[PDB]
């Protein structure tokens, strides 16, 4: 089975600086879009950022940018997301997601999300 | 900047029989549509990507189908996992990758 | 990395075994259009000759590929036959041939002089002459820069989007045998009335040992008022009389 | 009543490459659409009339794309008084006529 | 050159009353339908009224509408427009606009602007 | 779930001339509209069901047309008790039954 | 003609509980697809609830299940609408509607509407 352990989130003062690790083991690392997908609470879900199989188009969501960097490590088998000056707006549950396919015309498809962590703005 | 819109909001319905679920879309994209279940506290599972194509692992009671405006997701039974929310995403106007709202389907 | 319409790529297909029902569904082209053979009838033709061109058009100019059309694609990119034999493939690439900001590396031709012969190819860059008055090399009013650019960006209704196309062309001319469906060369007999089918040649008869020394480069036997009567056998290369 | 809609707000750029602006209308206007140049401290200026069609005494920097919603404005090489707020705005269904909103291309 | 002089831009208090005039110099006045376009300060352009090469249909924004008068001469080349009751909202800069063309098909394209001149409402 | 819209808000005319009323929907229904007239102080009234197709007891004076999205209203001569609250109503995508938001015709 | 008379609407607290009776002369009661229509002081149109010539599909507007309760009787000719927990925003003036025809393809159409009662939830 494709498992995807993630962890960093918790509780920061509005301005503070958080950093989200994300393990995969299942499949085989690279190759797959990896992506990153928050939910607010008692709110829809919504979308964040994913580079590629390397770094490039890091591609994010136009209400965020200049504040987050997204990327990645292959040796290790991990993603990142770096979240600096939080807005007290981007308190939600995140989560890693996988591409769902192994190439580029049939990517966009959120397969294979794994279970998110909570992050909390306030003071 | 398309404005994903799930008709209706929630459905009452009784443990095994269908379940019609209508996704309509603010411009015109052509079978790339893909039906999430937020299942009650767990993650989020791919039902079926590509509008009437199936994931594996995903039984046979789902089918949807579709290719302009209106998209619609069928259960055939509802099993007692079946309750949960539903999103409709598309995937051909990038960024952002924008989501539906949610159609809770529970119990009467 | 695809070539862009106004100069597109060629690549010919040689003596091979092609399999186009793995093609037919493959359930990711937003177009197949076979138009001088039905599509089920693919896997069992002999065509002596294949061509394949590739390019990158937009959305809303696909219909233009097809034999009889009318559109800047049609009249002076590439024009298409009104007697085609191969099959038109086509399929989105978004996440391809697109990137945030434009993708200028597509460019198209919309000024030229007259249409296009079936299968031309201009890649000329002299400056056009819209007027009557000559500007030798520089631009102006009514002087213009033939080639425009695609401006494509993800952010683009369907329709404005990049979409790659395969145009297959095959041809019949006079080759022995090329290119070919997978077939299983099942055991040939001999002094038997017979259903036969030599690398595209179909025919029915009886097959009997020969004595004519066809030629190193002899395909088959042509007899006076036009019917074969002699074949070759590919895997063996023996010539065989076929008696009705 | 048309809610013409210029798609990015900002274009942060550097003198010498291309540029590219959409406009995107509420309904399905054809052919009629039009882009205005608002210098920093001067008066506007007619680039393109009739979507493709240039007017005259414009340079051949500048060209047009699109119809029936979606609209594209190209400038091949920003010269630095290139450097100003575009708006889109339709003439066929009137009373009132429509303006974009601006698109403020900068250097950076 | 065509030329699109105008004046009659000020100061007055809400309820007040103005007349700004325009003089046109360079094309031949009349067959063209001249407007009058407005712009807020910080903000998008917009629409006032357009008449005729004559008058008639004297076409405001609805908005406006038992407030503003727009009219014309064309023996002295000149375009009036008079606001009445002024609503300490209609503070912007005022062009004068041609229209690009000399037929009644291909009209509805704002060719070649004037200057524009401020009002601010105010007490 | 579809927002019908009429765009005029209200028409100033006189006794006697025509009168026309647009009713636009956010979706394609395709002749399954009605118009209604609230009254003044009065019940409402269904003057056209199913697009062109007047109902009974009413006079020749009203007529509709359009299809798809945009569909049009249209008055005659307007007789003094025309002056009234006109609303457009859909019936093919239910629950719920979305009416528009009223055209107030008053004398001028 | 046909005749649709209606009573049972007045005022009551906000939790309170009332009852709507509705009575039809005219036509033949049955058959037809009875339904209820609300209308806000000052506002457009909307819609309640409508069930069937039987009792089946109640088909309530999910803003308001769980509160509202529409039921008939064809022996007496009535129609009745019954609300509980009243949430201080219906108040409103209720139609008896009829269904314009008799066989259900061609319904939904608010045939030959009644004169409607008034509704207010107040303290
Ligand atoms: C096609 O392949 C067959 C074998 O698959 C070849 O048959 C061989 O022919 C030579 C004669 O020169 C014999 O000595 C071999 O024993 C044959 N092999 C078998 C397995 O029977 C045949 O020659 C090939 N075709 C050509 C044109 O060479
Ligand atoms: C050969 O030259 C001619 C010049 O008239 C040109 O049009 C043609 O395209 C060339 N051949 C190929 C295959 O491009």
């Amino acid at each position: 089975e494709v498992q995807l352990v993630e962890s960093g989130g918790g509780l920061v003062q509005p301005g503070g600086t958080l950093r989200l690790s994300c393990v995969a083991s299942g499949f085989s690392f690279s190759n797959y879009w990896m992506s990153w997908v928050r939910q607010a609470p008692g709110k829809g879900l919504e979308w964040v950022a994913n580079i590629k199989q390397d770094g490039s188009e890091t591609h994010y969501v136009d209400s965020v940018k200049g504040r987050f960097t997204i990327s990645r490590d292959n040796a290790k088998n991990s993603l990142y997301l770096q979240m600096n000056s939080l807005r007290a707006d981007d308190t939600a549950v995140y989560f890693c997601v996988k591409d769902r396919t192994d190439w580029e015309l049939i990517r966009g498809y959120f397969g294979h999300w794994g279970q998110g962590t909570q992050i909390t703005v306030s003071s | 900047d398309i404005v994903m819109t799930q008709t209706p909001s929630s459905l009452s319905l009784s443990p095994g029989d269908r379940a019609t679920l209508s996704c309509r879309a603010s411009e015109n994209i052509i079978n790339y549509l893909a039906w999430y279940q937020q299942r009650p506290g767990q993650s989020p599972r791919l039902l079926i990507y590509d509008a009437s194509n199936r994931a594996t692992g995903i039984p046979a009671r789902f089918s949807g189908s579709g290719s302009g405006t209106d998209f619609t997701l069928t259960i055939s039974s509802l099993e007692p996992e079946d309750f949960a929310v539903y999103y409709c995403q598309q995937r051909i106007i990038w960024p952002p990758y924008t989501f539906g709202q949610g159609t809770k389907v529970d119990i009467k | 990395r695809f070539a862009s319409v106004y100069a597109w790529n060629r690549k010919r297909i040689s003596n091979c075994v092609a399999d186009y029902s793995v093609l037919y569904n493959s359930a990711s082209f937003s177009t197949f259009k076979c138009y001088g053979v039905s599509p089920t009838k693919l896997n069992d033709l002999c065509f002596t000759n294949v061509y394949a061109d590739s390019f990158v058009i937009r959305g809303d100019e696909v219909r233009q590929i097809a034999p009889g059309q009318t559109g800047k694609i049609a009249d002076y990119n590439y024009k298409l036959p009104d007697d085609f034999t191969g099959c038109v493939i086509a399929w989105n690439s978004n996440n391809l041939d697109s990137k945030v900001g434009g993708n200028y590396n597509y460019r198209y031709r919309l000024f030229r002089k007259s249409n296009l012969k079936p299968f031309e190819r201009d890649i000329s860059t002299e400056i056009y002459q819209a007027g009557s008055k000559p500007c030798n090399g520089v631009e102006g009013f009514n002087c213009y820069f033939p080639l425009q650019s695609y401006g494509f960006q993800p952010t683009n209704g369907v329709g404005y989007q990049p979409y790659r196309v395969v145009v297959l062309s095959f041809e019949l001319l006079h080759a022995p045998a090329t290119v070919c469906g997978p077939k299983k060369s099942t055991n040939l007999v001999k002094n038997k009335c017979v259903n036969f089918n030599f690398n595209g040649l179909t025919g029915t008869g009886v097959l009997t040992e020969s004595n004519k020394k066809f030629l190193p480069f002899q395909q088959f036997g042509r007899d006076i008022a036009d019917t074969t009567d002699a074949v070759r056998d590919p895997q063996t290369l023996e010539i065989l009389d076929i008696t009705p």
